[PDB]
C-alpha cells in the first residue's frame, strides 16, 4: 500500500506560518517526487510546488515565492528505508489563504509522468 | 562505418544503458572500498577548539582543531593525539565544548585508500557480438525522434566520469551552436540540458598548504589527518572569466527564446533550497571535493530587444555519495595547494 | 640581547616571535634619551631621512623570525631596536616585541 | 615639518584620573590619525592605542575602560584621559601621528587582508609619576 | 618516472667504512634486483656485487669479499609500496678507493637482460 498522513487541521492568525507535516509509508521515499497542491473554495485547485526527497531539490510556483519551504527527512537505518517525512513551511499568512491542502505522489507505472498525483494525503484545513 | 539512406527514431530519454552506466559505476565505486580501512575506532569524544586565528566575531572560523583519545596500535596502551576537520564534519554534543562526528550515528566511514586516486578516465562500452550500437552523426539533433544520418560503432567514444551536480565539467562540446534539450519543455518537473559550442575556462583551488599526518589506529591500519596549516588561512575558490560567461549566457539566451518566443524575458536566479550538494555545484578536484557557491554566476536578467568572477567554495571530507543507507567515505587530505583546471560545457 | 661588531661590518639582529603566516614587520629605533624613531614601515620598505642598507627580512617566509639587516654600522646605528610584527594569524600586538641593543666599538 | 609637545602633572597621587594634553605644529588634528604610546623605564614602548575622527578610535583590550582619547578641533590640540593611576602607571607617555596601509595576501572581496599601523613621527614625552 | 636517490657526496679517512643510501621510486620495489658499480679515474668501471630486494639475496664480486656488504629495508603499508631503500656498506678504506659509485637498475623490456642497467643513481663522490 501507499500511505500519505498528514497532521490534523489548524487554526492560526494573520501574519503567522504554518508548519505543515506529510509522512510517507509504503514505498521506497528516495525515489518519488512530492508536490504540494492547494483547494480555496471559489478557486478551485492552485499548485504550490514540488520536491525531490533524495537531496531536498525544490521547486516553487511563481506567485507565491518567498513565502513557502520546503524541507524533508529521510530514514536512517537499514531496516526501515520505506518511510520519509515532507514538509511545507508556509509563511506570510493572510485571510485569504484559508484551504485544504495536500501532499501528494504520483503513479508508478511506465506512461506516468510526473503531475498525474496518483496517491493522496486526507487533507489538512488551514483556517487564518 | 557510416550508413546511406537509413533513418532510425532515437530517445535518449527512455533509453537503456545509462541505468546501466549509473548502476555499473555505483557498484565499482562501492567496490574500491572494500580493502580500505573502516574507521570504527574514530567515532570518540573529540575535544576541539577554535583552529590558532586572528578571530573574527562576526564571521567563524572553518577549522576546528580537535585532540583524542586513541587507540594505538596495542591494546593496552592509548595516546592522546590532535587533528584539525570542518565545521561540516563535525557537531556539538550536549563550559566544556566537546563535539563528535556528524555520521557517529547512521555508519562506520570507510577511509578511503590514499593510494587510489579519483581522476577519471576514459570508458569505453563495448557491445557483445549479435549486437550493435548506433550513433547518430546529426548536427540539429534534439536527441528525441527519427535522425537521418546514423552510423554503426564497436565502441563508444570517450566518457570522462564526472561527478557535477550543477554545471557539468569535462564533456562532449557541441558542434556549432548550443543545443537545449529537454524530454517535454511544458514540463517544469523535467531538467533542461544546455551544451554549448565554445567551452568556458574555469580554475579552481584550495590555497591553504596542508599537512598530512599519520595515525596509528591497529596493526597496519592507517588514519591520515591534517597537521598544520602552513601559511595563510584563506578560502578555497573558484574563477572564471567575465566576458566568455557572460556572452555564453547570451548564446543561451538566444538560443532559449527558440522554445518560449522573442517577447520573452529571460532572467537567471540562484539555486532555492535543499541540502549542500544540490543547491550548490559540487565537483572533485583530484581526491579533494568541492561544494562551490554559484550565486555569482546565475544572476541576470535579459530583456527581448580582463575581470574574472571569482566564487568561494566549502571543502568537506566526509561524503554520502548517492545518499545511501549506511555508506559514509572519508577522504585523506592531499599534500600542497591543490589546483584544477577544468572546462564548463554544459548547464542543467 | 648583546650583539656588538666592529664598525663598518654586517649586522643581523633578530626579534620577536617565529612568524606563522604572511606578515608586516615594523622596524622602529631609539637613542638614549630620546623619543623613537621609525627606520622600516613594511617588510622591506623604508620611508625618507632614513637611508638604505637597513635590509628586511620578507614576509612571504612561512616559519622564520624577521630580521633586521645592517650593512656598514656606525656610531650613530648604536641604539635600541624594537620589532612589531603583523602577522595575519596571530591577533594585534598591542605591546611591541622585545628590545635588542645594538653597540659598537 | 611637524613635531609635538605633551604637558603633564608628572607627580600623580594614586586613585586619581591622570589626564595629559598634546599640542600641535604644522599640520592640524583633522588631517591626520593620532596615537597614544606609553613607556616605562628600560622597557619596550606599549602602544595604548589611536584616535581619528568617525569612530576610528580603538584602544588597547588591557586596559580597555579606564582610557579615554579625544581631539581639540576648537584649540586643535590632542588630549587623554586615564582612571584609577595605579604604581605600572609611571611611564612616560608619547603622542605620535600614524599611517595606515593594506597588507594584501590573498583575495580583497574574501576580506583576506588587513590594515596595519606605524608611527612616523612623535612628540617628545612626559615623565608621569605616580608617588605619595 | 623512475627515480635513484643517492646520498651526497662524503669525505672519509683511511681504515673507515662509508654507508651509501640507495632510495629508489617510480616502480614495484620488490621485483627489480639493485647492482652496484664504481668508476674510478684512470681505471673506468668496476663491478661490485648485486641485491634482489625481495629476500636481501645478495652476490659480491670475488675480490671485494670481506669489505662490502648490502642489505635494505623495504616499505610496509598498503598505501606506498612503491619506494625502497637499498644500502652498501664498503669498509676497508684506502686512498685507492677514491671513486664515483652509483646503484643501478635493469630495464623493463622483455629482452632485457639483467646487466644492460637503464636507470641510474646522480652518483656519489667518495674521497678518501
Ligand atoms: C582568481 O581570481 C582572484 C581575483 O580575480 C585571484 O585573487 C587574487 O590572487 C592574487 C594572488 O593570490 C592576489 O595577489 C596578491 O596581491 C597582493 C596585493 O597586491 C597589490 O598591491 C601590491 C602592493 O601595493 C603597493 O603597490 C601598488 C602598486 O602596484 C600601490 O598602488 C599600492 O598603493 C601599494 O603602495 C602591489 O605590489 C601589487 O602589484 C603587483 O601585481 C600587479 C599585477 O599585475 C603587477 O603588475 C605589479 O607589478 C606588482 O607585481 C598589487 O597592486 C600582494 O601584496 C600579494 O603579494 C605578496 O604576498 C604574497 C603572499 O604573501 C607573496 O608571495 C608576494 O611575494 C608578495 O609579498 C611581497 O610583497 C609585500 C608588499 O609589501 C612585501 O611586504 C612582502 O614582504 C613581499 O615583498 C617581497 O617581494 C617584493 C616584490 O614583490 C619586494 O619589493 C620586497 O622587498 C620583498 O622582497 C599577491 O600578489 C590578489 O590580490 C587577489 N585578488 C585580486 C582582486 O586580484 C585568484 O588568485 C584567482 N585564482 C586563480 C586560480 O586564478
Ligand atoms: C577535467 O579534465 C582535466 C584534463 O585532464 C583535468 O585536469 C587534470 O586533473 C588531474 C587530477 O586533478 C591532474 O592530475 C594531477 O596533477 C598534479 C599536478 O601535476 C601536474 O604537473 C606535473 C608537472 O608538469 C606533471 O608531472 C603531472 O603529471 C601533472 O600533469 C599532480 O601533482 C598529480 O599527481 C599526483 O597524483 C597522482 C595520482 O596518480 C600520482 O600518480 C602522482 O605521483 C602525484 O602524487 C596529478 O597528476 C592534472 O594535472 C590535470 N591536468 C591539467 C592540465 O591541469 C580535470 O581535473 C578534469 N576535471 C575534474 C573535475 O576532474
Ligand atoms: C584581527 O581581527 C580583528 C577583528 O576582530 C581586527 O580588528 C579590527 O581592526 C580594524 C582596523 O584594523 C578596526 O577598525 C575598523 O576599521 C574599518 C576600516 O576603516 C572601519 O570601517 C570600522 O568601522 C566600523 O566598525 C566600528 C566599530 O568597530 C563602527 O564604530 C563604525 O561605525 C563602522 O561600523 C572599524 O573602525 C576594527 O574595529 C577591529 N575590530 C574590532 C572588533 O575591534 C584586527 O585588525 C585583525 N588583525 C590583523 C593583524 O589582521
Ligand atoms: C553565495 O554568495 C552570495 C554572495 O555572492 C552570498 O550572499 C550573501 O550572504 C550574506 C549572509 O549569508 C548576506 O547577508 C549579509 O550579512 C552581513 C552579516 O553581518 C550583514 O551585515 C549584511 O547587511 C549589510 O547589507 C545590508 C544591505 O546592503 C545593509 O542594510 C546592512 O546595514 C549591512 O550593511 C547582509 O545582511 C548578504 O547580503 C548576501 N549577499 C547578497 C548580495 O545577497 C550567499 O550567502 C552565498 N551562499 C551561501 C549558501 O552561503
Ligand atoms: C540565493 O540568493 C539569495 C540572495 O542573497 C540568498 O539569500 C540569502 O541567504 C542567506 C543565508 O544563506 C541569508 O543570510 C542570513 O543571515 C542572518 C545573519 O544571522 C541569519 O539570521 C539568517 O538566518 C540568514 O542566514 C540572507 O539574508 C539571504 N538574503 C536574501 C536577500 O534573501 C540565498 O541563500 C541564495 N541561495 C543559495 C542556495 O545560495
Ligand atoms: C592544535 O592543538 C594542538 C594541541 O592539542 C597544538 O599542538 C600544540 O601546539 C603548541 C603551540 O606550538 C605547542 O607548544 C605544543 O607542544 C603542541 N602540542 C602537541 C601535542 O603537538 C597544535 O599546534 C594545534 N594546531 C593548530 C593548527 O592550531
Ligand atoms: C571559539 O569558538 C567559539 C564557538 O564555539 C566562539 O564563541 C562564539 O563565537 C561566535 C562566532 O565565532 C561569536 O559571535 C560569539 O560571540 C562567541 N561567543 C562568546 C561567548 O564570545 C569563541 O568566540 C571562539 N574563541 C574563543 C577565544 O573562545
Ligand atoms: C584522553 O584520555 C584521558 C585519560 O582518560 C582523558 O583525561 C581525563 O579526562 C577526564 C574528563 O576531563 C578527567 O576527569 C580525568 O581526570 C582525565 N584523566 C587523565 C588521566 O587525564 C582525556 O579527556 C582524553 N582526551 C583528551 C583530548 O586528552
Ligand atoms: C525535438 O525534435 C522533434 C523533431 O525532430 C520534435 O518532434 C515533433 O515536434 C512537433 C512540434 O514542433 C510535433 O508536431 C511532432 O509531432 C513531433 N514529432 C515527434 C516524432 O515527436 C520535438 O518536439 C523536439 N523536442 C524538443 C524538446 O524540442
Ligand atoms: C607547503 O609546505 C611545505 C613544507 O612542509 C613546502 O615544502 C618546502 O619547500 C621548500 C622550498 O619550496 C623546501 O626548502 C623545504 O625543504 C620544503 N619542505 C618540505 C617539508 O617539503 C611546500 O613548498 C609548501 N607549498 C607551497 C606551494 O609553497
Ligand atoms: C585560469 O588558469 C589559466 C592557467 O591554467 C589562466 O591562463 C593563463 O592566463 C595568463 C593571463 O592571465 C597568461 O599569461 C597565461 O599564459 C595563461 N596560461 C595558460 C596555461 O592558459 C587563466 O587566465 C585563468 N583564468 C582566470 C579567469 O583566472
Ligand atoms: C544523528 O545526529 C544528528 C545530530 O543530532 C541528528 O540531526 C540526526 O537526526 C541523527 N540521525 C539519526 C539517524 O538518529
Ligand atoms: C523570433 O524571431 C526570429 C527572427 O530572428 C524568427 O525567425 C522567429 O520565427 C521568431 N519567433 C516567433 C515565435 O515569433
Ligand atoms: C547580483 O548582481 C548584482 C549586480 O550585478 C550584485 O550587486 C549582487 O551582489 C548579485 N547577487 C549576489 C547574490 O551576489
Ligand atoms: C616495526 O617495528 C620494528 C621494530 O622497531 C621496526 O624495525 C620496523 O621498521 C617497524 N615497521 C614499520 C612499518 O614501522
Amino acid at each position: 500500500q501507499v500511505q500519505l498522513v498528514q497532521s490534523g487541521a489548524v487554526i492560526k492568525t494573520p501574519g503567522s506560518s504554518v508548519k505543515i507535516s506529510c509522512r510517507a509509508s509504503g514505498y521506497n521515499f528516495r525515489d518519488y517526487s512530492i508536490h504540494w497542491v492547494r483547494l480555496i473554495p471559489d478557486k478551485g485547485f492552485e499548485w504550490i510546488g514540488w520536491i525531490k526527497p533524495l537531496w531536498g531539490a525544490v521547486s516553487y510556483a511563481r506567485q507565491l515565492q518567498g513565502r513557502v519551504s520546503m524541507t524533508r527527512q529521510l530514514s536512517q537505518d537499514p531496516d526501515d528505508p520505506d518511510w520519509g517525512v515532507a514538509y511545507m513551511e508556509f509563511s506570510g499568512l493572510t485571510p485569504a489563504d484559508t484551504a485544504e491542502y495536500f501532499c501528494v505522489r504520483r503513479g508508478s507505472c511506465d506512461y506516468c509522468g510526473d503531475f498525474p498525483w496518483q496517491y493522496w494525503g486526507q487533507g489538512t484545513v488551514v483556517v487564518v | 562505418i557510416h550508413l546511406e539512406n537509413v533513418t532510425e527514431e532515437f530517445n535518449m530519454w527512455k533509453n537503456n544503458m545509462v541505468e546501466q552506466m549509473h548502476t555499473d559505476i555505483i557498484s565499482l565505486w562501492d567496490q574500491s572500498l572494500k580493502p580500505c580501512v573502516k574507521l570504527t575506532p574514530l567515532c570518540v569524544t573529540l575535544q576541539c577548539t577554535n583552529v590558532t586565528n586572528n578571530i573574527t566575531d562576526d564571521m567563524r572560523g572553518e577549522l576546528k582543531n580537535c585532540s583524542f583519545n586513541m587507540t594505538t596500535e596495542l591494546r593496552d596502551k592509548k595516546q592522546k593525539v590532535y587533528s584539525l576537520f570542518y565545521r561540516l564534519d563535525v557537531v556539538q554534543i550536549n563550559s566544556n565544548k566537546e563535539y563528535r562526528l556528524i555520521n557517529c550515528n547512521t555508519s562506520a566511514c570507510t577511509q578511503a585508500c590514499p593510494k587510489v586516486s579519483f581522476e577519471p578516465i576514459p570508458i569505453h562500452y563495448c557491445a557483445p557480438a549479435g549486437f550493435a550500437i548506433l550513433k547518430c552523426k546529426d548536427k540539429k539533433f534534439n536527441g528525441t525522434g527519427p535522425c537521418p544520418s546514423v552510423s554503426t560503432v564497436q565502441c563508444t567514444h570517450g566518457i570522462k566520469p564526472v561527478v557535477s551536480t550543477q554545471l557539468l565539467l569535462n564533456g562532449s562540446l557541441a558542434e556549432e551552436e548550443v543545443m537545449i534539450r529537454s524530454e517535454n519543455i511544458t514540463n517544469n518537473a523535467k531538467n533542461i540540458l544546455v551544451q554549448f559550442n565554445t567551452p568556458v575556462q574555469i580554475n579552481c583551488t584550495r590555497p591553504n598548504n596542508n599537512t598530512r599526518k599519520s595515525i596509528r589506529i591497529g596493526p597496519g591500519q592507517a588514519f591520515y589527518a591534517t597537521g598544520d596549516i602552513i601559511g595563510d588561512i584563506r578560502q578555497a575558490h573558484c574563477n572564471v572569466s567575465k566576458a566568455t560567461w557572460n556572452e555564453t549566457l547570451g548564446k543561451v539566451v538566444k538560443q532559449l527564446r527558440k522554445h518560449f518566443g522573442n517577447n520573452t524575458i529571460i532572467r537567471f536566479a540562484n539555486s532555492s533550497g535543499g541540502d549542500l550538494e544540490v543547491t550548490t555545484h559540487s565537483f572533485n578536484c583530484g581526491g579533494e571535493f568541492f561544494y562551490c557557491n554559484t550565486s555569482g554566476l546565475f544572476n541576470s536578467t535579459w530583456i527581448s530587444n580582463n575581470d574574472s568572477i571569482t566564487l568561494p567554495c566549502r571543502i568537506k571530507q566526509i561524503i554520502n555519495m548517492w545518499q545511501r543507507i549506511g555508506q559514509c567515505m572519508y577522504a585523506p587530505p592531499i599534500q600542497g595547494v591543490i589546483r584544477c583546471v577544468s572546462n564548463i560545457t554544459g548547464l542543467i | 640581547t648583546f650583539v656588538s661588531v666592529a664598525p663598518g661590518q654586517t649586522a643581523r639582529i633578530t626579534c620577536g616571535e617565529e612568524s606563522l603566516g604572511s606578515r608586516s614587520v615594523i622596524w622602529y629605533q631609539q637613542r638614549p634619551g630620546q623619543a623613537p624613531s621609525l627606520i622600516i614601515y613594511n617588510n622591506n620598505d623604508r620611508p625618507s631621512g632614513i637611508p638604505d642598507r637597513f635590509s628586511g627580512s620578507p614576509g612571504s617566509t612561512f616559519g622564520t623570525t624577521a630580521t633586521l639587516t645592517i650593512t656598514s654600522v656606525e656610531a650613530g646605528d648604536e641604539a635600541d631596536y624594537y620589532c612589531h610584527i603583523w602577522d595575519s594569524r596571530r591577533p594585534t600586538n598591542w605591546v611591541f616585541g622585545e628590545g635588542t641593543t645594538l653597540i659598537v666599538l | 615639518q611637524v613635531h609635538l609637545q605633551e604637558s603633564g602633572p608628572g607627580l600623580v597621587k594614586p586613585s586619581e584620573t591622570l589626564s595629559l594634553t598634546c599640542n600641535v605644529s604644522g599640520t592640524l588634528v583633522r588631517d591626520n590619525y593620532w596615537s597614544w604610546i606609553r613607556q616605562p623605564l628600560g622597557k619596550q614602548p606599549e602602544w595604548i592605542g589611536y584616535v581619528h575622527d568617525s569612530g576610528d578610535t580603538n584602544y588597547n583590550p588591557s586596559l580597555k575602560s579606564r582610557v579615554h582619547l579625544s581631539l581639540d578641533k576648537s584649540k586643535n590640540l590632542v588630549s587623554l584621559r586615564l582612571t584609577g593611576v595605579t604604581a605600572a602607571d609611571s611611564a612616560i607617555y608619547y603622542c605620535a601621528t600614524t599611517k595606515h596601509g593594506r597588507r594584501i595576501y590573498g583575495v580583497v572581496a574574501f576580506k583576506e587582508w588587513f590594515t596595519y599601523f606605524y608611527m612616523d613621527v612623535w612628540g617628545k614625552g612626559t615623565s608621569v609619576t605616580v608617588s605619595s
